[PDB]
């Protein structure tokens, strides 16, 4: 399953890919940011995002509500140090079918991907 | 002011 992984933090998603790649999935790209996201999904039509919420230039919602509308069937899970109540709520509204908290384990994001 | 993933976890369940 092909994944792209959008955070502006080049540690996370160094961490993300090598996670997503050893649980067995296929890293199709990276984005750094909201618009970035967007563009990537439309060249790249992943099969899965895993999407940061604070990022210069367009936030995650926004980046979600971007996707959403290329592609209704989007898959997102959002992986953000942002977890509280009304984010999370703000997140699933726009379309986002996971949430992680960021510190999180390594774990509940391969269970994300699979849910997907 | 941020949840748990098991608070998340139940959130998610929630909204569904
Ligand atoms: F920058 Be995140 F929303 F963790
Ligand atoms: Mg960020």
């Amino acid at each position: 399953k092909r994944v792209l992984i959008v955070d502006d933090a080049a540690f996370m998603r160094m961490m993300l890919k090598d996670i997503i790649t050893k649980a067995g999935y296929e890293v199709a790209g990276e984005a750094t940011n909201g618009r970035e996201a967007v563009e990537k999904y439309k060249e790249l039509k992943p099969d899965i995002v895993t999407m940061d919420i604070t990022m210069p230039e367009m936030n995650g919602i926004d980046a979600i509500k971007e996707i959403m509308k290329i592609d209704p069937n989007a898959k997102i899970i959002v992986c953000s140090a942002m977890g509280q109540q009304a984010m999370v709520i703000e997140a699933i509204k726009a379309g986002a079918k996971d949430f992680i908290v960021k510190p999180f384990q390594p774990s509940r994001v391969v269970e994300a991907l699979n849910k997907v | 002011d941020v949840l748990s993933q098991e608070e998340i976890n139940q959130l998610i369940e929630a909204l569904m």
